[PDB]
């Protein structure tokens, strides 16, 4: 089963700018910007009942919300995740915590230089991207 | 405040026989000086992880295993060492029920399932199957009377019916519980959540009655049958209703079946008191005298210490406790647990309501029961 929609898309003979996709929480369908934004922030279509799913913005804020309350723990400077794993900060997985993008090897770099912690949710590494620490 | 050093203060649900734990733990304070403290607060289970997580609350709480998992995912619990000689006084699989990553992480007491309880003045002869019961509350109400009635708001007393003809909550293989194998909506749980929806639609029960009301009306004389566990036992007695314990019916010819409880006790992972409450669980309460104080205030069920089940066995009520466990299942014990019961819940109420269809009501609850899980597939590192 293809975990990334590009993969997805090749395989129901469709693009991004076509594919009709359903929130694997609430089934309703993606607007186009939701679709677009689901591949942008590097997300995983899930399957359930042999479908694949995307998420819609609600239900992903509605429960990384809960799981965030609901999951509290710890944070480590980047060079401790570096050891922790033994690869570099630009060869792991850390989203941002408001947007679920991934972070830019430029962002995890200064998040070194600022010496400023990651956060750990429920097994999940976060920071913060450049544009979420640039708004109203 | 912090948790105090030099004695024990324990947690215990308030159907369970508080009264005569309070009596081993008077035994106890005799034997060694170390006082004893028994409280049933309200929402224990809930209220554990919020203080534990602070370093605070009871040194030993008491629950079914279920809870535990996710305790101890948390480190909210101290991993449990008893030695080999004390593990072979116990059942084998009580032990399994509190072992957690290959750790145990409680004390196994006892192992809880429902049974069929049934007036044997009212009806002699209870139904073997659920498909017998509308026409046999119609008979009953002709003489001022109702056949059945139990707790509908808690999905514990609900879920025999559910799983009956193929509900489950996480799919069982290898040793193992996989998170992405839910059998909340499929087609066996809707099967028989519409028997139990349509049983309220056909005014054989009223979506609103919790253990109270059903507990009454039963000792009361009021209702042919309940569903209950061990630990209702004694107010029956003292109700001076002649009754039986018996085997669940069936549904669609399959077996009810009940997720079996272990009560289990676990350590605050916080306690300054380890060493004490290893003592007070290990040589106090699972002996026989221990577990018979608890029993004779409300009974525990089938208890973990052989030396005392082979006694409690001889009990016909007893043995029809395990032999409707053993046509259940042991609940799971991973943390998903309670995600899980919330979300089962919120669908038997909603369906017996009326405020949602039994597909849609079960639909949802297959999502909330793997919310979380299901981020972390959205969330996680893939192709
Ligand atoms: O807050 C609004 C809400 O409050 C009330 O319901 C809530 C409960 O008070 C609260 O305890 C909580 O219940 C959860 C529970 O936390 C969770 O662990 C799970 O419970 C399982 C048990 O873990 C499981 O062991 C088994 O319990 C048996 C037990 O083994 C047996 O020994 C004996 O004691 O009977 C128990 C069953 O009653 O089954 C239950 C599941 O039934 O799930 C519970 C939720 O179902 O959360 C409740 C909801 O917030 C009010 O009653 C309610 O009306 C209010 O809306
Ligand atoms: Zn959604
Ligand atoms: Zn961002």
């Amino acid at each position: 089963r293809p975990r990334k929609l590009p993969q997805l898309c090749t395989e129901l003979q469709t693009t991004i700018h076509d594919i009709i996709l359903e929130c694997v929480y609430c089934k309703q369908q993606l607007l186009r910007r939701e679709v677009y934004d689901f591949a942008r922030r590097d997300l995983c279509i899930v399957y359930r009942d042999g479908n694949p799913y995307a998420v819609c913005d609600k239900c992903l804020k509605f429960y990384s919300k809960i799981s965030e309350y609901r999951h509290y723990s710890y944070s480590l400077y980047g060079t401790t995740l570096e050891q922790q794993y033994n690869k570099p900060l630009s060869d792991l997985l850390i989203r941002c915590i408001n947007c679920q993008k991934p972070l830019s090897p430029e962002e995890k770099q200064r998040h070194l230089d600022k010496k400023q912690r990651f956060h750990n949710i429920r097994g999940r590494w976060t920071g913060r991207c450049m544009s979420c620490s640039r708004s109203s | 405040m912090k948790i105090e050093e030099g004695k024990l203060v324990i947690w215990i649900n308030g159907d369970k026989g508080y009264n005569g734990l309070a009596e081993v733990g008077k035994k106890f304070e005799k034997d060694t000086g170390i006082k004893v403290t028994v409280e049933h607060p309200d929402k224990l289970e809930e209220k554990f992880p919020q203080v534990a997580a602070t370093g605070d609350g009871p040194d030993i709480i008491f629950w079914a295993h279920d809870r535990f998992g996710g305790y101890a995912q948390s480190g909210l619990l101290a991993e449990i060492t008893p030695a080999a000689a004390f593990q072979d006084k116990l059942y084998p699989f009580t032990w399994d029920a509190v072992r957690y990553n290959g750790k145990l992480i409680a004390y196994p007491i006892a192992v809880e399932a429902l049974s069929l309880i049934y007036n044997k003045d009212l009806l002699p002869n209870p139904p073997k199957t659920w498909e017998e019961i509308p026409a046999l509350d119609k008979e009953l109400k002709a003489k001022g009377k109702s056949a059945l009635m139990f707790n509908l708001q808690e999905p514990y007393f609900t879920w025999p019916l559910i799983a009956a003809d193929g509900g489950y909550a996480f799919k069982y293989e290898n040793g193992k519980y996989d998170i992405k194998d839910v059998g909340v909506d499929n087609a066996g749980a809707k099967a028989g959540l519409t028997f139990l929806v349509d049983l309220i639609k056909n005014k054989h029960m009223n979506a609103d009655t919790d253990y109270s009301i059903a507990e009454a009306a039963f000792n009361k004389g009021e209702t042919a049958m309940t569903i209950n566990g061990p630990w209702a036992w004694s107010n029956i007695d003292t109700s001076a209703v002649n009754y039986g314990v018996t085997v669940l019916p069936t549904f669609k010819g399959q077996p009810s079946k009940p997720f079996v409880g272990v009560l289990s006790a676990g350590i605050n992972a916080a306690s300054p008191n380890k060493e004490l409450a290893k003592e007070f669980l290990e040589n106090y309460l699972l002996t026989d005298e221990g577990l018979e104080a608890v029993n004779k205030d409300k009974p525990l069920g089938a208890v973990a210490l052989k030396s005392y089940e082979e006694e409690l066995a001889k009990d016909p009520r007893i043995a029809a406790t395990m032999e409707n466990a053993q046509k259940g299942e042991i609940m799971p014990n991973i943390p998903q647990m309670s995600a899980f019961w919330y979300a089962v819940r919120t669908a038997v109420i909603n369906a017996a309501s009326g405020r949602q269809t039994v597909d849609a009501a079960l639909a949802a609850a297959q999502t909330n029961a793997a919310a979380e899980d299901i981020l972390d597939e959205l969330l996680g590192e893939e192709r």
